[PDB]
């Protein structure tokens, strides 16, 4: 169990631009692991689980933060979607299935599976089927889950493995786009339509980051979240946004960077790959237009290199290849060195 | 026919008239000749907004060629009585009664559009009857004149003597002139 | 205390049978209604379990069945019907099951009134078929017959708006 | 009366008014004699649309014979204040005040129908009373005349001297003539 | 009880329970007495159109029509020992007495 | 009956599984003592009433106050005990540290 | 289409979209994203494991 | 394809079929390719009361 | 079934403390106890 400072250091290498959220996740996840490290709990006092709540825009790195922690401290990791449970029919079967999926990666070990880190996204959508929250809160409370061992054609009722979710860390991520307005109404001037009202919607998005940090339970109930569900999520980490400059960094700075990944594929081919600084902003510009954050970066670069990947093997004696902003736009073809 | 606007929030969708939608934003529309009925409606809006939040500022759009003096005092006294600062924005014009309410706004929260026209004059009244009754009403309207001039001098900051000479007859003013005179604080040219 | 004494009456020296008395905990949210149920399992010797009424639905529908309540109680009882009959049960969020206002009944409420009609015989005591494990009610021959006559029930809910009625 | 219309959205069926439905699409109808009451209604519509989306343009349809200057001037200042561009379309006719609002629209977005008639004249008013008061009101209306002519010249692009002479009396301008004068930019003959 | 083809319990389950008391003796069960509580619950909700299928309600009543008068019911052979060679027991309910009972809430308003 | 402000203060310390004891135990196993003063306890209860979170909110209020120290306490050394005061509850003041 | 449909305006200067040029299968599937596939019923993890997408 | 333990089919048999084509050689088998046609047909569906279980 | 509720309320206090109480041989219930003004008489 590395220290909270150490956890943040490892997260910095994999993710960037979420230093504040990283601190909240680092200290919170550290305490939960420390609670597991001190799982004996010989004293009568029993420590309580601290569930984290991630609030950030799409493609901001919510999911990446989940698996990155599991990679550092080997533990099973599973993802889930609230939209899948919107049906509100036999919700119990679906939620226990999340544990079955986790057990697949945990070698069907109750002890190892209990230490897993579960992640959920699109929580704002369920807020208003109200029934799913009634059932979902029970999962966060911690309850035994009967799961059959390694599938099986048939097994006795007692044979079913029992896993207690009290020791599992749940991260209910979400993206509350409309919550910023609720906070401004409570913190800033109530007027939003008058001449004096601040309607300067420049779309810079810098102000929203600070505004979301002031999230309180009052704004959540207005959004439709029930108070009981809010209480079980004491820890809250807020991701403001991924900047255009930050997007350029994400392209190359992360360990498993997109440029490094493509460079590796081209490196084994025998041709060097280069990306000019102007080319990097072009990818960021195209990505920002898509509004998918860092997710769009993979598609933009893939399309740019689709044509060269098809023809470069046919070409012989190509010592190196270079890419510029024009190439990303598609008007030009990447330079070829021989 | 006033149009209907739909407000969309997480809880649901609600339909409101254009005037009621802006009321949620602490925006009151003072329009037409001032009278007891319209003034009572504006007063109800001020008290309602005060109850919802006594800290947020209230905006008042003034466009009116004056009106009944008694009805105007109800609005003026109400604005000063309630804790929230009542901002005043002049749209189109602001005559004697409209100007009194305009300058009555909270210090530093009085605005006017660039092409607005502000006119100030002394009270107008009349009475028919016996000479004894005339003296009673003549003294009453004169007291109102001195009282209004004193109040205007306080908000504008001009001396009472200066206000008396200027308000003896109709004095049309422009947005820049109002700023130096003291009726308004600044002009809202662009956003 | 009365629950344990009723078990002690199994000798039945006298023909009189000690009928149970269920509890109805009505209180605002965050007052420790759920906490009271969790704080009893620590000392309770007989099997104890917790459930949610909102999930339960009328029979013949895709939501759920009330018989599933016994399945949870069997997990703690090691699926032993002998001892499970002397257990205790807790049902949370019973307030949501209340009938909607001025319903003509043509809607055929499944989440509400339907749940109450099924629980009636369950609380008073009746043999209830229970699937072996995580299975829907169906022609499957294997079914666990658990009698709820001795299984005490404690229904706890936050009846929001009842203050206005009183 | 006004005919109701249904808008099909994922939320569900919504019964809208004919005018309210167009207001949802950033369309404001300016019809009839310009007065203080209707002007405040248009102003509220503009401010409401600005909050929803200050980037998208607003379309103002002008079909009126003119009216009060003070009320009409409150709409002009509102259009210039708000960030979104206000496109002005002339349907049927645009008199003195209706023409000022028409030319006051965003540069390049002002339009006019081919058969519309645009008339411009100088302000008209009157006062009754003592000679001293007449001097005050006479000076006021003259200042308004210069103020209105100054702004009209700015949008149309013509010199102040030409506007003053042309607006000394009622002048009727057809849709093509208005383009040359500068009151509008293009004519919407047919949808392309 | 619910209509056939749905998650709810089938009507024929009643005959099976009677057999259990009789030690799966068809003769004893054929002359047994049956009681059906809460019969009022399976009632149409005052909706003669029947736009939607009331499987738990009207469906149960329709299925029960032939059972009360007499039908050759099918049930597991002996405590569901095994699926092979089912040979579902045949039980005639022509002589089986039925005693339905329930609290009809709201019937006073109709009368 | 519904809980009251004074009752919330009692719930912070009197229960066997009290929130104060839980956080103190987390600090104690780390090797650092922890102490919650009366002024801090009353402020925490007021914050719950202010936000209407209730009894469940106690975990959230305590989490924010101890967020900074919990992150830096393992990295730091020779920390005999940590003290929390009413000023730290609002967040304006830094947590008192004892070496 | 429901996600990428801008909609048709009503004003004089708005752009009207006739049913002839509404949309087609071509140029529509190319803009497929993981979120829309999840609505179809596919598991999100399954989609993530298939980065390459060949649309005909 | 159906869930394991059912009369329909088992997903694990796909690997065995690939071996038959390659004569059960683990070396060359790992270099094989698979084409699962009609993948969309097994898209997730809501629960049905009449059906016992959603194997597919 | 209503009868059970009435009796439970009347005997709630005695049942709570009667086991702990010593040298108590019998208890009596009167009309006042049903009203709630008085507690059931205890015979020692
Ligand atoms: N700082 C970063 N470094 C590397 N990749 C990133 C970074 N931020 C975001 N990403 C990428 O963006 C994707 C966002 O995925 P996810 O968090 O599931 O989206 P959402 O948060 O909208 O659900 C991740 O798969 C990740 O690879
Ligand atoms: N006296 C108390 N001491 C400690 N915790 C309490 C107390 N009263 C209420 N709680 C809190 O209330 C929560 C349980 O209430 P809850 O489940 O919301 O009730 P319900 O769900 O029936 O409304 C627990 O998390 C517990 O911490």
């Amino acid at each position: 169990l590395p220290t909270p400072h150490e956890i943040r250091n490892h997260l910095d290498d994999y993710v960037i631009g979420q230093e504040q959220a990283k601190k909240v996740l680092a200290v919170a996840v550290y305490n939960h692991y420390k609670r597991l490290r001190n799982g004996d709990t010989s004293n009568g006092v029993e420590l309580g689980k601290s569930n984290i709540l991630l609030i950030g825009p799409t493609g901001s790195g919510k999911t990446l933060l989940a698996e990155t922690l599991a990679r550092l401290l080997d533990v099973p990791f599973t993802m889930a979607d609230a939209t899948t449970l919107t049906e509100a029919g036999y919700v119990g079967e679906d939620v226990e299935n999340i544990i079955q999926k986790l057990l697949q990666k945990s070698d069907y070990d109750v002890q190892k599976a209990q230490r897993g880190i579960v992640y959920i996204d699109e929580i704002d959508k369920i807020s208003r089927g109200e029934g799913v929250q009634q059932a979902l809160l029970k999962l966060i409370e911690g309850t035994v889950a009967a799961v059959p061992p390694q599938g099986g054609r048939k097994h006795p009722q007692q044979e079913f493995l029992q896993v207690d979710t009290s020791k599992i860390l749940f991260i209910c991520g979400g993206a509350f786009a409309g919550l910023d307005k609720v906070i401004s109404h409570r913190v800033e001037t109530g007027s939003g339509i008058g001449f004096g009202a601040t309607v300067k919607a420049k779309s810079d998005k810098a102000s929203e980051g600070e505004l979301l940090a002031q999230v309180e339970p009052e704004d959540l109930i207005k959004f439709g979240l029930i108070p009981e569900f809010i209480g079980r999520l004491p820890v809250v980490a807020t991701l403001n946004e991924l900047s255009e400059e930050a997007l350029i960094q994400i392209l190359k700075e992360p360990k498993n960077a997109l440029t490094k990944q493509y460079q590796a594929l081209f490196n084994l081919e025998g041709v060097d790959l280069e990306f000019r600084d102007e080319a990097l902003d072009a990818i960021a510009k195209k990505a920002m237009a898509r509004k998918t954050g860092a997710r769009g970066l993979r598609s933009i670069v893939e399309a740019a290199l689709l044509d060269t990947m098809y023809d470069l093997p046919s070409m012989e004696d190509v010592e190196k290849v270079v890419i510029d902003e024009s190439v990303i736009d598609g008007q030009s073809e990447p330079l070829l060195i021989y | 026919l006033v149009p209907m606007v739909i407000e969309q929030t997480s809880r649901g969708e609600r339909s409101f008239d254009i005037y009621s939608r802006l009321l949620k934003e602490r925006v009151i529309f003072l329009t037409g000749q001032v009278e007891d009925h319209m003034a009572n409606l504006i007063v109800a809006q001020m008290l309602f907004l005060e109850a919802e939040n006594p800290e947020k500022d209230i905006y008042l759009y003034i466009n009116s060629p004056g009106g009944v003096i008694t009805a105007g005092m109800s609005i003026y006294d109400t604005m000063q009585f309630i804790k929230p600062d009542v901002s005043t924005i002049c749209m189109g014009q602001a005559a004697s009664m409209g100007a009194f309410l305009l300058t009555a706004g909270a210090k530093g929260k009085r605005f006017c559009l660039p092409n607005s026209r502000v006119m100030i004059h002394q009270p107008l009244g009349g009475y028919q009857g016996q000479a004894t009754d005339i003296e009673i009403h003549a003294r009453e309207i004169l007291k109102v004149k001195g009282r209004m001039n004193e109040l205007m001098a306080l908000h504008t900051g001009q001396s009472l003597e200066q206000i008396e000479r200027d308000t003896e007859r109709d004095r049309f003013l422009s947005a820049p002139e109002a700023v130096e005179y003291g009726l308004v604080d600044s002009i809202l040219t662009h956003r | 205390y009365n629950h344990y004494k009723r078990l002690r009456n199994g000798d039945t020296s006298n023909g009189v049978e000690l009928g149970k008395s269920n509890i109805l905990l009505i209180g605002p949210t965050g007052s420790g209604k759920t906490l009271l149920a969790e704080t009893l399992a620590r000392l309770l010797d007989v099997p104890f379990t917790m459930a949610d009424a909102t999930t339960l639905t009328e029979a013949g529908y895709v939501g759920e069945d009330v018989e599933n309540i016994i399945q949870k109680l069997l997990q703690k009882s090691d699926y032993d019907v002998q001892k499970a009959q002397r257990g205790i049960v807790y049902i949370d969020e019973i307030d949501k099951i209340s009938r909607k206002s001025d319903n003509p009944s043509i809607t055929r409420d499944v989440s509400g009134e339907g749940v109450q009609q099924a629980l009636l015989k369950l609380i008073e005591g009746t043999v209830a078929a229970v699937p072996p494990q995580g299975g829907r009610k169906h022609p499957q021959q294997e079914f666990l017959q658990v009698d709820t006559s001795k299984i005490l029930f404690i229904c706890g809910g936050a009846f929001a708006g009842l203050d206005k009625v009183i």
